[PDB]
């Protein structure tokens, strides 16, 4: 008669490493990355994403006409750029510090339009369009231009009374010759200011041909700014300003994301989004991508991190 | 391995052992068999099934990194913003390889150390009654029948 200690052993393929030994085969494990993803942009806890398929950031903040749809305003969780949005700038131009401008309104979860100088105001024409523009102009700002062979200065003020930040823009116009300068502002050398308590800005223009570019040898730098509540915004000019007419309103915080990708988008929800699809999961890790966002696990460059939990399988036979 | 027990001087693994993860086969007139050991074979299962719980909940903090965008003349910017991403990531993916295999080596030898006092304290409560065979066994030294062989499995054989 005998009594014998002993332990299981399983049919298990489970293998596990450690620091002194590779493939240790042990009965039970536990996988601990998430390595699944659905191949999609989705909603995540914070909402569905801005999918901007023809208009560039800029292009929607500056209201490119081709960007209408979206002059009602929107709100998101994160922004997703597709790489067919081409219309941003349409008349050739820069915008100054346009990462930051972009960073800032993608930081937000939503925008709303609101007049900042309306039409009548100015003792100017400001209709002004362009062929480079659809045959007509941006909705967030008007090209002034002289009316009757006049060029008055140009003196507006607008004062945020909204308890919240304006996000506004405005250019600066560099005609390709000093005939068309003088045909537009009556005047070869003018000078433009943009200031509120804050900001303190001039410009005036220089006339000459640049590179071609939309059909144009002109050119439109752009600019923006923050108007805080309270403040006020104040613009005088004797020509060459492109005067702000609509600013934005932005509210909220996002992902803070702007994903570039022509992933598809679908009706759906998830707990973690990254630009190569969503992920839903209790795992502590995941594989998918260091850009992972939302109510995620924490990304780890690996294959696998398996667990031991039961004991090394060790075969009878 | 450090307790020697497991792929040790018990050689090897029991097939017929469904129940748990230690336990003890007998051999006496009425046949042989085996069955797991209740208690520590629940008192493993809590200890690891915490661990994991502590691991998952200490590791499945995530850290969050934006591509963000850098214009021409900030080159330099850009550089020193990869390291930090770079770095984030190697450190973070080295402290969960590293816990992982470490925590393996520890979780296998705690089951071994589990076998190993489960087998002494027989052998404690046997006392001279039986000689070990040297696998894993105790050859008893007088007759011991399915009440017997309980006695010794529930730690109340007498003559201890
Ligand atoms: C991924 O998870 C989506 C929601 O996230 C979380 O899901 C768990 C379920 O395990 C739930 O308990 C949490 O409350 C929830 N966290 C949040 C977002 O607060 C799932 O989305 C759900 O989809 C159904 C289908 O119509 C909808 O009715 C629910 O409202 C919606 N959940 C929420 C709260 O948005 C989603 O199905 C899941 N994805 C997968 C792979 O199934
Ligand atoms: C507000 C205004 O006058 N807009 C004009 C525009 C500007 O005067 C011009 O861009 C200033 O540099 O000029 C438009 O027409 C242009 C022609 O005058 C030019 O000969 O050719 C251009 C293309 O190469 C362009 O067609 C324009 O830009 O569309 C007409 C617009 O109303
Ligand atoms: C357009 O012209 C009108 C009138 O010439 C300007 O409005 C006047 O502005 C002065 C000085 O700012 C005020 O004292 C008057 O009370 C205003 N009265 C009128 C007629 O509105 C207007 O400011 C000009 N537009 C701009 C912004 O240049
Ligand atoms: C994330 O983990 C997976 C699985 O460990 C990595 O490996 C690929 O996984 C697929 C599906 O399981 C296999 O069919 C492939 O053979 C694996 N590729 C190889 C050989 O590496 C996957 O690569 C990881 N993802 C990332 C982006 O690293
Ligand atoms: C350990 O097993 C022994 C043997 O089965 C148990 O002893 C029996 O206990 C019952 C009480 O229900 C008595 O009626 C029997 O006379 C006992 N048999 C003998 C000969 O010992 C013992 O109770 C068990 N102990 C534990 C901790 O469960
Ligand atoms: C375990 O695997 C062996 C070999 O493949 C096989 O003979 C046996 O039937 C399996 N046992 C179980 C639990 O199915």
């Amino acid at each position: 008669d005998k009594i014998c200690i002993g332990y299981q052993s399983t049919n298990s393929t489970e293998t596990v490493d450690t620091l002194t030994e590779t493939n240790v085969p042990v009965t039970h494990a536990k996988e601990l990355l998430h390595t699944s993803h659905n191949g999609m942009l989705c909603a995540t806890n914070l909402g569905h994403p801005l999918i901007l398929d023809t208009c560039t950031i800029e292009g929607l903040i500056y209201g490119n006409p081709s960007c209408d749809l979206l002059l009602g305003g929107r709100e998101w969780s994160y922004i997703v750029e597709r790489p067919s949005a081409v219309n941003g700038m349409c008349y050739p131009g820069n915008v100054e510090n346009l990462e930051e401008l972009r960073s800032l309104f993608s930081s937000a979860s939503s925008y709303q339009r609101i007049q900042i100088f309306p039409d009548t105001i100015w003792n100017v024409s400001y209709s002004g369009t362009s062929s480079a523009c659809s045959d007509s102009f941006y909705r967030s700002m008007r090209w002034l231009t002289q009316k009757n062979n006049a060029y008055p200065i140009q003196d507006a003020q607008y004062t945020n009374n909204r308890g919240k930040s304006i996000l506004f823009m405005w250019g600066i116009n560099h005609p390709p010759t000093d005939t068309v300068q003088t045909n537009l502002y009556t005047r070869t050398d003018t000078t433009t200011s943009v200031t509120t308590e804050d900001i303190n800005r001039t410009f005036k223009p220089v006339i000459g041909p640049r590179p071609l570019v939309n059909g144009l040898h002109g050119r439109i730098d752009y600019y923006w700014s923050v108007l805080k509540p309270g403040q006020t915004l104040r613009v005088r000019s004797n020509g060459n300003l492109i005067a702000p007419w609509y600013g934005h309103i932005l509210s909220g915080e996002s992902h803070g994301r702007i994903l570039k990708t022509d992933l598809n988008s679908g009706n759906c929800v998830v707990q973690c989004q990254t630009e190569r699809g969503g992920l839903n999961t209790t795992l502590p890790f995941h594989n998918v991508s260091k850009y992972a966002f939302g109510n995620c696990p924490k990304y780890v460059g690996v294959k696998s991190l398996k667990l031991a939990v039961g004991l090394r399988n060790v075969p009878a036979r | 391995g450090l307790f020697g027990a497991i792929a040790g001087f018990i050689e090897g693994g029991w097939p017929g052992l469904v129940a748990g993860w230690y336990g003890f086969q007998h051999s006496n007139d009425q046949g042989v068999g085996m069955a797991a050991d209740s208690d520590s074979t629940q008192k493993a299962i809590d200890k690891i099934t915490s661990k994991v719980n502590n691991i998952v909940d200490k590791m499945n903090k995530q850290y969050g990194i934006i591509d963000h965008e850098f214009s021409e003349i900030e080159t330099r910017l850009n550089m020193i913003n990869n390291k930090i991403d770079d770095q984030i990531q190697d450190i973070w993916t080295y402290n969960a390889e590293l816990l992982v295999l470490l925590e393996n080596q520890k979780t296998l030898d705690e089951h071994d150390a589990n076998v190993n006092n489960l087998y002494n304290k027989v052998k404690r409560a046997l006392g001279s009654n039986a000689m070990e065979d040297g696998k894993g066994c105790f050859e008893l030294y007088h007759k011991c029948d399915d009440q017997c062989m309980e006695t010794i499995r529930n730690g109340t054989y007498n003559r201890r």
